[PDB]
């Protein structure tokens, strides 16, 4: 059971930062790779940026290039996305999902909960 | 002069032959100099297969091509050489032929300071052929806006390579040849692709062109929305 | 006089009724020309070693002009200024200012001894460069002049000798002064330049306690395990004739002496580079390798095993080419250790007997309670001055005991 | 015969970063060890000897350095002219001459989506021999695609032609070609064809399918 539990903020301002955290329910992140996806009424999931296992990087999609940063922490095998210089076209729901294979290929069959994102 | 290990000896053979690979040193005496040889399969890693010392006339070989290999070298010719008996199939690669020192001093901490360009040796059970051309009709039961699709395949013939084009090489804007692979059959295929806006799939007809110079083939193959 | 009753006192009965100071003067003096001409005969008169000498020296010429007063004093019952016409006591100043003088130049001579022998062992290029033997043999005079210089306040300034019972016992007075500008100065100044010289000294020798057992791994690491190796892969390699066996261990010989000729001696370490006594280690490692590829090529290509020519010529080898540096290496090892343990245990007797007159002396400089004979407490400073005392009797004694080989080895081995 | 393990098999990296390569011998060879590169086509060319010493000729962005057992290549300035194929080789013998098995060094890009089509058998294909249906992936972004065949709810486990394009010179995508060549009888005897492709930017997996 890979529950990955989050948390964040609710309003901020432009120019504004946050940070959302995404923790496992007790499974090692090591194995796998972590994926952030944003949900929006009259939009579809957009992909937001993948973090892989330690010494090969992280990537990102196209809407959050040099905004987004991805830290993962095996010691809490949690997983961190500051966002900064914000807009107010990223109001959404925001979800953190998982893998299922060791050469990355997307199987996302455990996603988060989602936490709403407001900002004016 | 510089030193360069130019080849020779290569070419088609049939299982169960024998083949005679040379290796020619310039600048440097083959006696004050080890040579060894290094192979490398297509798309793999590198491999060392004989060695050979003059001075001494002392040879070694590989746990896979003892018994089966003999090196020699003549100090005349300033040449190696290496026979070939028993070929398997997995025994298609790339050879060359590598320098080295004697102990002590400089030269023999370094190991491989040169090398040569190497030589195909393939092994096969199959003949010339000619390929057979297949067009790929975009789908006409749902199609998008900017995405139709068209494509030419050529399949089934022996050897490599063959060359495709399409439209006489006007249309390279979204052109993908995929690499061609060997089938169960010992032969080859291909496919060509490209990508097109879809005015209604497209409504014209390309033309795709290959041709394989060891059969003498040419074909131009039409494809046209299903 | 509430404070310091005996002074000017003629009954010298008040201190003791007893003879053991000429028992300790016979036993030091006898014990300064022991090692006197046990150091001078057989060095011929090491700058480690010229230290130790002009020290002993300073030692020997120092107890002979304070011992015999006192005896003489003591045996005559008179004071020490009553046994003499030394008028205005111009006999306890002396032996104060002479007991002074003395102690701190045996304490800068031991800072110099740890300071020297640190620089040498640490930094080779300095102590090539900059020491030479002169500097080493002019440590006593200097360290005299500067000693006899601090000394003299009192006569170009204000400093306070006094006599402390019995009869006859000189030294700087420390306790009950109420307080003046000029007496309780040098009643600090004299115990706080004593526990930093005392400090430098020991922080000198605990840098050199750890330079040389980093150069003691360096070798051990570098040198003896290689040779282990290649003398256990030659005993394995007789003890069996497979075709196996015989090419992988060659090879693993190869290996070790491959990482043995990349080693270096200590001395040979000052210049390592275009050194002949480094070029014949390359040259004998050289050689043994080229046994080994011999070895190698002509008998184990096929299959015939002869190995035994190359086996005893690599003995040969061996034994003919290598173990001089090894074995002249752990002499050197070993010189070098005896000679910091001998410099150790100076220090410690140096600065375990002076504790007391140190805290002593600070006792009587912030705390106040001015009160005499506080439950008849004034040995103190009898402790005090008989151990800056009988620091003179026990050095020279330790070095000719240390200096005797019928067991100082054995225990070294042993422990 | 002394074996060379090297890791990372695959990196992606930027242009001006530094990376780091890790080879591991079986055994003590001393300082007898060899790095070498190799772009897909042409002879293999020596960069390190020694374990530490610069080849003349070879740039200074690379290094080596030898821990014990462990030797590391170290590029500090990723120039474009880099990505290529680094084998690492030891060699104590004549006889003792052992290759690593070698990694590559790729660009860094953001994340792409598949464009997924599928086509059908030509009537010279059905009528004439085997037949072979194409399922193409047009551009995507990394080199981790899956793509599975599906006829009337059976998986095809039996044929597979999957042929990968290198790195794009103008997007840097990694395109693919799987093709499915198993008869005719098989074409004729069933009707519904599906690809299922799943990418690691993609939140489901497209399927395109066709019935005949
Ligand atoms: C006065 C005396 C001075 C002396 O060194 C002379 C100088 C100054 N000092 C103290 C000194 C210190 C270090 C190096 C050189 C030195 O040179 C060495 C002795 C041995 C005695 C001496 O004679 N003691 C002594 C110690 C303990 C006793 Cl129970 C007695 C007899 C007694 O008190 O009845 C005498």
């Amino acid at each position: 059971q890979v529950q990955l539990q989050e948390s964040g903020g609710g309003l901020v301002q432009p120019g504004g930062s946050l940070r959302l955290s995404c923790a496992a329910s007790g499974r090692t992140i090591s194995r796998y790779a972590m994926s952030w996806f944003r949900q929006a009424p009259g939009k579809e999931r957009e992909f937001v940026a993948v973090a892989r296992r330690s010494g090969d990087g992280a990537f990102y999609a196209d809407s959050v290039q040099g905004r987004f940063t991805v830290s993962r922490d095996d010691a809490k095998n949690t997983v961190y996305l500051q966002m900064n210089s914000l807009k107010p076209e990223d109001t959404a729901v925001y979800y953190c999902a998982i893998d299922s294979d060791t050469f990355y290929s997307g199987s996302y069959d455990y996603w988060g909960q989602g936490t709403q994102v407001t900002v004016s | 002069s510089e030193v360069q290990l130019v080849e020779s000896g290569g070419g088609l053979v049939q299982p169960g032959g024998s083949l005679r690979l040379s290796c020619a040193a310039s600048g440097f005496n083959v006696v004050d100099f080890s040579l060894h040889w290094v192979r490398q399969a297509p798309g793999k890693g590198l491999e060392w297969v004989a060695y050979i010392s003059s001075s001494s006339g002392s040879t070694s070989y590989a746990d896979s091509v003892k018994g089966r290999f003999t090196i020699s070298a003549d100090t005349s010719k300033n040449t190696a050489y290496l026979q070939m008996n028993s070929l398997r199939a997995e025994d298609t690669a790339v050879y060359y032929c590598a320098r080295w020192g004697y102990w002590p001093g400089e030269p023999w901490w370094k190991a491989f300071d040169y090398w040569g360009q190497g030589t195909l040796v393939t092994v096969s059970s199959a003949s010339t052929k000619g390929p057979s051309v297949f067009p790929l009709a975009p789908s006409s039961k749902s199609t998008s806006g900017g995405t139709a699709a068209l494509g030419c395949l050529v399949k089934d013939y022996f050897p490599e390579p063959v060359t495709v084009s399409w439209n006489s090489g006007a249309l390279t804007s979204g052109v993908h040849t995929f690499p061609a692979v060997l089938q169960s059959s010992g032969l080859y295929s291909l496919s060509s692709v490209v990508t097109v806006p879809s005015s209604s799939l497209g409504t014209q007809t390309y033309i795709c062109n290959v041709n394989h110079k060891p059969s003498n083939t040419k074909v131009d193959k039409k494809v046209e929305p299903k | 006089s509430p404070f310091y009753r005996c002074q000017n006192t003629t009954s010298v009965e008040k201190g003791n009724s007893a003879v053991m100071g000429g028992v300790l003067f016979s036993t030091g003096l006898l014990g300064n020309l022991l090692a006197l001409g046990l150091l001078a005969r057989s060095g011929l008169g090491s700058v480690f070693y010229m230290l130790v000498c002009g020290l002993t020296v300073t030692d020997l010429l120092g107890k002979c002009l304070l011992s015999p007063v006192v005896l003489a004093a003591y045996a005559q019952n008179r004071s020490l200024r009553v046994l003499a016409p030394a008028l205005d006591n111009s006999l306890c100043q002396a032996f104060a200012f002479f007991m002074s003088f003395f102690g701190l130049s045996s304490t800068l001579q031991l800072l110099a001894m740890a300071l020297e022998r640190w620089l040498s062992l640490g930094h080779p290029f300095f102590y090539r460069r900059h020491i030479t033997l002169r500097l080493g043999a002019l440590v006593a005079p200097v360290v005299s002049a500067f000693s006899l210089a601090f000394c003299a306040l009192p006569f170009m300034g204000f400093g306070k000798f006094v006599q402390y019972c019995p009869g006859t016992w000189c030294f700087i007075q420390m306790v009950h002064e109420e307080g003046s500008l000029s007496v309780l100065g040098y009643s600090v100044l004299y115990s706080s330049l004593m526990a930093l010289l005392v400090l430098a000294t020991v922080l000198c020798n605990l840098g050199a306690m750890r330079n040389l057992y980093a150069m003691h791994r360096r070798l051990q690491a570098d040198l003896e395990d290689n040779w282990e190796t290649l003398n256990d892969n030659l005993k394995v390699i007789e003890k069996a004739d497979n075709a196996a066996q015989v090419k992988d261990a060659l090879t693993k010989m190869r290996a070790a002496a491959l990482d043995a000729q990349k080693a270096t001696p200590p001395k040979l370490e000052d210049k390592s580079p275009d050194s002949p006594e480094m070029k014949d280690f390359r040259h004998g490692f050289d050689i043994l390798v080229g046994q080994i590829d011999d070895a190698l090529k002509l008998a184990n290509e096929g299959k015939v095993k002869e190995a035994q020519a190359a086996a005893e010529q690599l003995k040969t080898t061996r034994n003919a080419y290598i173990q001089k540096y090894l074995e002249r290496a752990r002499s050197t090892l070993l010189e070098e250790l005896d000679a910091l343990l001998l410099l150790a245990l100076m220090t410690v007797l140096f600065t375990m007997c002076s504790l007391p007159v140190i805290y002593r002396a600070y006792y009587g400089a912030f705390k106040d309670v001015k009160e005499k004979n506080r439950t008849s407490e004034e040995a103190e400073d009898l402790r005090a001055l008989r151990f800056l005392s009988v620091i003179s009797i026990v050095n020279p004694w330790i070095f000719i005991i240390f200096r005797s080989p019928v067991f100082r080895i054995f225990f070294h081995k042993i422990f | 015969d002394i074996q060379m393990t090297q890791s990372p098999s695959s990196l992606s990296a930027s242009v001006g970063d530094r990376v780091t390569i890790t080879c591991r011998a079986s055994q003590s060879v001393s300082s007898a060890v060899a790095w070498y590169q190799q772009k897909p086509g042409k002879a293999p060319k020596l960069l390190i000897y020694s374990a530490s010493s610069l080849y003349s000729g070879v740039p200074s962005r690379f290094s080596g350095s030898r821990s014990g057992t462990d030797f590391t290549l170290t590029i500090s300035s990723l120039q474009p002219e880099d990505f290529a194929t680094y084998y690492c080789q030891q060699y104590l013998y004549y006889s003792l001459v052992t290759f690593g098995q070698g990694t590559k060094v790729e660009i860094k890009r953001t994340v792409a989506a598949p464009s997924v089509f599928i086509f059908p058998p030509s009537d010279s294909q059905l009528k004439s021999g085997t037949a072979s249906v194409v399922c193409l992936l047009n551009n995507f972004y990394p080199r981790e695609a899956k793509v599975q065949w599906k006829v009337d709810n059976a998986l095809q486990s039996g044929n597979s032609q999957e042929s990968v394009t290198e790195q794009d010179s103008k997007d840097s995508t990694y395109s693919l070609s799987s093709t499915l060549t198993l008869s005719k009888a098989d074409y004729e005897k069933h009707k519904v064809y599906a690809c299922e492709v799943t990418h690691q930017g993609l939140s489901s997996p497209v399927t395109k399918s066709f019935n005949r």
